[PDB]
DNA sequence: ATCAGGAAGTTCATATAAAAGGCAAACGGAAGCATTCTCAGAATATTCTTTGTGATGATGGAGTTTCACTCACAGAGCTGAACATGCCTTTTGATGGAGCAGTTTCCAAATACACTTTTGGTAGAATCTGCAGGTGGATATTGAT
DNA sequence: ATCAATATCCACCTGCAGATTCTACCAAAAGTGTATTTGGAAACTGCTCCATCAAAAGGCATGTTCAGCTCTGTGAGTGAAACTCCATCATCACAAAGAATATTCTGAGAATGCTTCCGTTTGCCTTTTATATGAACTTCCTGAT
């Protein structure tokens, strides 16, 4: 059997900080496996088009800062923006 | 010698594998090369988005009196919620079911 | 009796209860069948074609999940 | 002294999640529909495609009734006619209107 | 005596390009709008982003009373109210209806 | 006098003469005022993300035609 | 030595579209690693067919509307007239194209 | 000044040679070369994904066979893959 | 204001399928060091966007009449849901089976890579022409007899 | 069924805006060896989809009625297109002007390449639990009074 690897032990680690108390069935966990792998190559492609418009080389985090204010609507983008920054000043200090 | 093994994401506090996304912007052909903030920022953004959906589905679990969370749930909580209506807008979930809206001339 | 004969009178009207509708009308049972057949000719048209892209002759699931998906119908429980 | 039973039915459908056209005369029309793009040659089928084609298949009829059944309303009507399928396939453009 | 001439102005527009804002009206409501978004910084627009916008600001609603007329003649009216444009935003959806 | 109030009744009833409208409503110069002041606050807003991405202050064509393209209304003539 | 001339490889294949072009494209836009020697040229060919089924429904609009320069409406109505162009260039806004002349039949 | 390529004198000669007696305006110049480089990067993204799905390294011509195939409607596609490999059959045999 | 009777909600027990848990292995993420190389930064030309300011005729705003159009209502006639009854397509399940897709090895032909030379494509000139506005006649509506 | 006015169409003239044609030259495409690697081909296995048979019952097909609709017509009353007029506002020209974009050269910090080693992730048995199901009770909601 070959690898098949997922995001299937992460988002349950994050249910069990959200829901302490709660499972999740294997279909509707197959749903935000697919759900994940469908934002990832929604934010990857839009920040790739950003960084061939202006001749870049790179996707620093510039570019998925922008594509991020790009696709996700309302406040669940200014949401997630100060998720990422507080995250990456995290990770650039340790 | 060399020192302790600290995982990238255990670093920045988050809980989606930095390095899966740092192999996966490499592999995915993307752009020529990739920095190093840009998996940090994104395992981010995604670990906040699932944590989105699914507090709003164990809400929408606990009040139908059940401890797990199936996918009439999801779709419950994603089409209740106005602005995860509209990012999973052209978006079938399987096994879903519609949202229960008889139109009120009918009654 | 034809293969879209099959498509019955109660499952296009419990289709149509669960769309929430009142009243049904009678010609509306030759439209439904007309439309799910335009449906499907263009979803197994482009489920064929990746199958044939992969030199297969079993349309897997993700082979109808990426017809689907290039339609804008993005299909979340099957592999994606 | 006959009752009604269309109200109860639209409650008691709208909170299921299954599937409410049969498994085998979907799992044949299918596969005919299938064999107009192979030049005959029987292609197989797993059984989890013959699935992922027919919950696509039947959350496209009950969204196309729910937006139908605003032009039905829209009209000063209540019964759904066919006048009303043609015109939500029509505004809705090349994409997601027909097929 | 009043002859009709609705007949006589819809074949002079439908044959007719240029566009049918006045330029400068939109051009202020523009960058009224680009305001709220820069954080009051006034931003510089180019001469042909003002005409990339307004191409495409009255070719969505061209097709838009367009596909609303549709909804008006269904109805057995003629004359185009609110609630046909609101439904016509409606049945197109989040994408493609509401902006 | 608001800048939206610069979106003239002749404007729209011109509009309305090429869509193929016979009669119009006078509350639809309302609707449309408030239609046309949303597809702008979505055109604009991802033009100016893309200026800003870009270390600029002057949002050119390409900007516009890129904020068009991605909500699914490609633009030709300017530039793609 | 005898550095024999160069042939255009559009001219070995009698495209009119640039295969070296098309190839240098498809390399520097980061769609895959290696890109084949044949995909240029099935790509200009392809590109060239829809150019000229483009330009020739647009010569004839121009030749009907009793005119000899093709201008941006002359493209609009050949590609609105047309079943499976307007199918292509569905969601495709074309600037300065005008609309088709439709008058519902009720009206009339 | 950068150098600014296009397809604008190749367009132009696909033009006088189904319409040997017919000119065409800048702007539907720059109408005919946005078609262009649009219907480019639909043919190669949709190729650049078919050749992902299936865990290859290279786009060869059946790629943007198939990817034509996808993309273009009825009967279109029938009469675009035979002008590309009457192509591509003629350029092996030089 | 009053009862009938099925519909729906409570609630407790119970199988059982499904989820959580433990354990090995392989594979890939991390540490560390040597190397390249992209891009932020500083200095500079030059393009092109803004604001004014005047001239000005093009066009929208305001108000008043008149008649095509919307809306509520009533009545004739069609038709669709409800009900009774039989019977026939779905469904489970079950094992045999055989077409088929996933895995592994090997190598050869197609693809990249590096260098030199030719050559075609873009930018910037001089130059020629399609067409839009204008002036004026033949002709296809639109009354009103 | 017929005469005036008029809107449409057309025949032609020409000013000029814009397309076409003519030139340095520069980047880049092509030819020639070199080297490395991807993927078509063959062998094989173990997964997995098609086919069939008995049954079994549940859901569907058919007939019939009747009450809830659709449709058409009518009249009252609302309201939008047509029409006039003039003054306000958008269009144009333009000289300048000056901010802000585009181009160029530099080196340093950030990214990659390669090696080793170790810790994470997934896959496969094993238990333990939430949920479907049954069955009686109780409320309660709707038709009737």
């Amino acid at each position: 059997r070959s690898r098949k690897e997922s995001y299937s032990i992460y988002v349950y680690k994050v249910l069990k900080q959200v829901h302490p108390d709660t499972g999740i069935s294997s279909k509707a966990m197959g749903i935000m496996n697919s759900f994940v792998n469908d934002i990832f190559e929604r934010i990857a492609g839009e920040a790739s088009r950003l960084a061939h418009y202006n001749k870049r080389s790179t996707i620093t985090s510039r570019e998925i800062q922008t594509a991020v204010r790009l696709l996700l609507p309302g406040e669940l983008a200014k949401h997630a923006v100060s998720e990422g920054t507080k995250a990456v000043t995290k990770y650039t200090s340790a | 010698a060399r020192a302790k093994a600290k995982t990238r994401s255990s670093r920045a506090g988050l809980q989606f594998p930095v390095g899966r996304v740092h192999r996966l912007l490499r592999k995915g052909n993307y752009s020529e090369r990739v920095g190093a903030g840009a998996p940090v920022y994104l395992a981010a953004v995604l670990e906040y988005l699932t944590a989105e959906i699914l507090e709003l589905a164990g809400n929408a679990a606990r009040d139908n009196k059940k401890t797990r969370i199936i996918p009439r749930h999801l779709q419950l909580a994603i089409r209740n919620d106005e602005e995860l209506n509209k990012l999973l807008g052209r978006v079938t979930i399987a096994q879903g079911g519609v949202l229960p809206n008889i139109q009120a001339v009918l009654l | 009796r034809d293969n879209i004969q099959g498509i019955t009178k109660p499952a296009i009207r419990r289709l149509a209860r669960r769309g929430g509708v009142k009243r049904i009308s009678g010609l509306i049972y030759e439209e439904t069948r007309g439309v799910l057949k335009v449906f499907l000719e263009n979803v197994i048209r482009d489920a064929v074609t990746y199958t044939e892209h992969a030199k297969r002759k079993t349309v897997t699931a993700m082979d109808v999940v990426y017809a689907l998906k290039r339609q804008g119908r993005t299909l979340y429980g099957f592999g994606g | 002294r006959r009752r009604q039973g269309w109200l109860k039915e639209i409650r008691k459908l709208q909170k299921s999640t299954h599937l409410l056209i049969r498994k085998l005369p979907f799992s044949r029309l299918a596969r005919e529909i299938c064999v107009k793009f192979t030049r005959g040659v029987d292609f197989n089928w797993q059984a989890q495609a013959l699935l992922a084609l027919q919950e696509a298949a039947e959350a496209f009829l009950v969204h196309l009734f729910e937006d139908a059944y605003l032009l039905t309303l829209h009209a000063g009507r209540v019964t759904l006619f066919p006048k009303d399928v043609q015109l939500a396939r029509r505004i809705r453009g090349l994409e997601e209107g027909l097929g």
